[PDB]
C-alpha cells in the first residue's frame, strides 16, 4: 500500500501517533474554562483566535498517572468534520512516515481495543511507538453513553 | 591592603551578578530555540497538506530544525562556560581572602 | 602575600579568556540568526510560488523572521554585555596590579 | 614642546581628511541605495506585468526595496557618527592648541 | 600642563571608539550585500524559471548584482579608510607616548 | 645592543600582524562556506520540485554541503594554527625582551 | 643572551614548520576547490542536458563555481600571505643572528 504519514507526541513517559491530516494547530497548553457535571474525559472549553475548541483528557483515557497543567504542556488540535477538539499531551516529537510493513500488531488482548483503536506499532530501529485510531476513538468513546 | 582586598571582593560580587544576567540571556535564546523547533515542526505539517508544492518548504523546515537544535548546543556551550566562569569566581574569592589572611 | 595576589591576577585572565570564549559562541548565534533570516526569506517566497496554498506558509515565515529578530537583537545585547564584563575584569586585574605598585 | 604640538595638530587634519574621504564614500552608498529603492519599484511593475509566474519575484522585490531602505538608514547612522567624529576633532584641535599654550 | 593631555587622550578613545562604532556598521553594510547578492542570485533563477516571462526579472537581476557589488566595492574601501584611519591613530598615540618620555 | 632587540620586537608584531591578515580572510572563507550553504538549499528546492527527474539534482546538492562542511572544517584547523602561531610569536617576542633585560 | 636566543631561533622554526602546515591545508583547499568547480560544472552538463527544468539549477551550478573560483582566490590570497609571513621570519631570523652577536 502507500505509505502513511504520523504526527508522533508523548503521553505517559511513552510514544504515540495519530493520523497528520487530522491536526489543525499544535499550541501550548494553558487553562481550561469549565462547566460543572461533564464527563471525566472533558476538561473543558478554550477559546483560540475567536473559535471556541473542546478540551478532552487523554491521560485519563489511557490510564495515566501524570498531572494536568504540570505533567502535560501541550494541546494538538484536531479536526473531525464540523467538529474541532484539542487532545491534551506531554508533548510533540516528529512527523514519521510508515509504510504498513513496519506495523507491528498491538500488544493488548481486548478486541476493539488492539484493532479499531490502536492500529499497532510502529517499529523505528527498534524503537516502537503506538499508532491511535483517533477518528474511531472520538467517533466511538464520547457517543457511547 | 585591607580596602583592596574588600574591594576585590565587592567586584568579585560584580561579576557574579554580570554571569547571571549572562546566563538570564542565553536562556531566553534557548527558549528562543525550542520556539522555533517547535515551529519547523509546525511548517512540516503545514508542508505536507500542499504535497508536491510543499516539498521545497519541508527542506527549509529541516534546516530550521537543524538551526534551532545548533542554536540550543551553542546556548550550551555558553552555558557551560558560565558555569566554569562561576567557579573561577569563587576561586578568584577564596584566593583574595586568603590574601587578606597572609 | 604576593604570591596569593599573582594567583587572583591569573585568575583574572582565567576569566577574561572564558568570556573570550563566550564571545566566539555569541558571534555563532548572530550567524545563525542571520541564517534564520535567510531561511525564513525562502520561507516567504514559497508562500509565494505555492500560492494559494502557500497562505500557512506565509505565516511561518513571518514568525521565523520575528523569532530571528529577536534573537540577533539577543545576540547584539549579550556581546555588549560581554564587553562590559570585560571590560569590569580588565579594570579589576588594573586594580590589584595597581596596588601592587605600592 | 611645540613640535609636538604642531605634528599632533597635523595628525588630526589627517585623521579629519581621512573621515572626510569615507564621508565622501558614503553618499555613493546613499546613491546606491536610492537606485536599489527605484530598482525595486521597477521590479514591482515587471513582477505585477508577469502575474502568476511574478508572485516569487514580487516578494523578492519586497525584500531588496527593504535592503535599500536598510542601506540608506545605516548610511545617516554612520553620517551621525561622522558629524560627532569631526566635532571631536574640534574638541581634540582645542584641547591640543591649548596643550600649546599652557 | 598635565590634564588637557589626559582630556586629549579621553577624547582619542572616544574618536577611536566612534570609529570602530562606524566599522560595526560597515559590517551591517556588507551583510546587506551578501543578502542582495542572494536575492539577485534567486531573482536570476526565477528568470530562468520563467523563460520569456523571466525576461524583465533577467534585467533587474542583473542591474541588482551590478548595485550590490558596487556597494560591496564601497564597503571594502571603506574598510581600507577605517584601517587607515586607525593607523593615524596609532601615530597620534605614539606622539603622546613619546611625549611622555620626553 | 638595545635597538636591534627593539627592532625583534617590532618584525615580531609585523609576523602576528601578518598572521591576523590570514585570519581575516579564513572569515571570509567561513562567509562563503555560509553561503554555499544556501546554494545548496537552492539546488534541493529546485530537485524537490523535480522529483525522479531531479534525482542528480539531489546528489549534487548533498555532496555540494559535504565539500563545503569538509571546505569549513580545514578552515577550523587553520584558525586553531594561526592561534599557537599567535601564541608562539608573543613568547619569542617576549624571550627577546628579556634577552634584553638579562 | 645565551640559551634564551636559541629558544628564539627555536620559536621561529616551530612558526615556520606551523607556517608549511598552514600551506598543505591550503594547498588542500585550492584542491578541493577545483574539483568542486568541476563537479558543479559536469553538474551544469546534466542540467543542460535536462531541458527547461535545468534552468535555475544551473544558475545555481555557475554561482557554486564562482564561490569555488573565489575560494581559489582567497585561498590564494593566504597563500601570498605565508609567502610574506615567512619571509618576514627570515628578516626576524637574520636580526636574531646580529642581535646574538652584538
Amino acid at each position: 500500500p502507500s505509505g502513511q504519514e504520523f504526527l508522533v507526541f508523548t503521553l505517559g513517559d511513552e510514544e504515540y501517533g495519530i493520523d497528520i491530516l487530522k491536526v489543525q494547530e499544535i499550541r501550548g497548553y494553558d487553562q481550561v474554562t469549565r462547566i460543572a457535571n461533564t464527563p471525566a474525559f472533558i476538561k473543558g472549553v478554550t477559546n483560540l483566535r475567536g473559535v471556541i475548541v473542546p478540551i478532552v483528557d487523554l491521560r485519563i483515557k489511557f490510564s495515566q498517572v501524570d498531572v494536568d497543567y504540570n505533567d502535560n504542556t501541550v494541546v494538538i488540535v484536531l479536526n473531525l468534520g464540523q467538529r474541532v477538539v484539542g487532545i491534551v499531551v506531554d508533548g510533540v516529537s516528529d512527523v514519521l512516515s510508515l509504510t504498513a510493513e513496519q506495523i507491528r500488531p498491538a500488544p493488548e488482548f481486548a478486541v476493539t481495543l488492539s484493532t479499531e483503536y490502536l492500529t499497532g506499532l510502529g517499529a523505528l530501529g527498534d524503537r516502537m511507538l503506538i499508532l491511535v485510531n483517533i477518528e474511531k476513538l472520538l467517533n466511538s468513546e464520547e457517543m457511547a453513553l | 591592603g585591607g580596602k583592596v582586598v574588600d574591594n576585590v571582593v565587592q567586584t568579585m560580587r560584580d561579576i557574579s551578578t554580570s554571569s547571571q544576567k549572562i546566563a538570564d540571556i542565553i536562556s531566553v535564546i534557548d527558549g528562543i530555540a525550542f520556539q522555533t523547533n517547535i515551529l519547523a515542526l509546525n511548517a512540516a505539517v503545514e508542508a505536507a497538506r500542499a504535497g508536491e508544492q510543499g516539498r521545497g518548504f519541508a527542506v527549509v523546515a529541516g534546516e530550521v530544525r537543524n538551526l534551532a537544535q545548533r542554536s540550543a548546543q551553542a546556548a550550551r556551550e555558553i552555558k557551560s562556560l558560565i558555569e566554569d566562569s562561576v567557579g573561577k569566581v569563587d576561586v578568584g574569592s577564596t584566593l583574595v581572602e586568603s590574601a587578606g589572611e597572609t
